[PDB]
């Protein structure tokens, strides 16, 4: 589908974290409500979401054209510490990988 | 700068053994999980294993689990992969790689394992 854009992260890690399966039902999920993930404060809007089978996902919708960004994913503990700079960094990651498209 | 430099690989009989050691410098090892990956001519690169920042935890690929083995040490920050009872199908460049942040890593440029009953022609 053409409505999710994998970051480049996203592409190198995604398969040791979900089955091809596990990821066409969460992007099912996403599309059916794009809300669906908890907005992280201080980012411009990237939201993260949960996922079994956990690991965690953060993404960016844009609604103006129904697009999924996801930027990253990981497991639970293993880089799940977020300080203020590291939230302004994946503001920097968004917004110049945003702004072309 | 950060670096990562894989040693190791070889050319070796189906069945033998191999052990990757993986330098790192430039940053502070033990801090970060670290993980192989590898990918064969023509093929898309793949996860081999995972290892926690301080070693306790790890994770494998089906395809290998039980004859490879990952561990570290973050005196040394070296990774290491011993491999065991290998076969053409291991055939690959290994990767030794961190992942510095959510959104950013760095990769080593590999070092060439080759399984070959062949082995003794260029040697």
């Amino acid at each position: 589908k053409s409505v999710f854009v994998e970051s480049t992260i996203f592409e190198k890690y995604r398969d040791e974290y979900l089955s091809d399966e596990e990821y066409r039902l969460f992007q099912a999920e996403l599309m059916l409500n794009p809300k669906l993930g908890d907005v992280i404060q201080g980012t411009g809007g990237l939201r993260k979401i949960r996922v079994a089978s956990g690991s965690r996902i953060i993404y960016y919708f844009l609604d103006e054209k129904r697009r999924f960004y996801l930027l990253t994913i990981y497991g639970k503990n293993e880089m799940s510490d977020l300080n203020a700079n590291q939230r302004k960094q994946l503001m920097a990651f968004m917004e110049a990988w945003r702004n072309e498209q | 700068q950060v670096q990562l430099q894989e040693s190791g690989g070889g050319l070796v009989q189906p069945g033998g053994s191999l052990r990757l050691s993986c330098a790192a410098s430039g940053f502070t090892f033990s801090n970060y999980a670290m993980r192989w990956y590898r990918q064969a001519p023509g093929e898309e690169r793949e996860f081999v294993a995972f290892i926690s920042s301080v070693g306790g935890s790890t994770n494998y690929a089906d395809s290998v689990k039980g004859r490879f083995t990952i561990s570290r040490d973050n005196g040394k920050n070296t990774l290491y992969l011993q491999m065991n009872s290998l076969k053409p199908e291991d055939t690959a460049v290994y990767f030794c790689v961190a992942r510095l942040s959510l959104i950013s890593d760095s990769w080593g440029q590999g070092t060439q394992v080759t399984v070959s009953s062949h082995h003794h022609h260029h040697h």
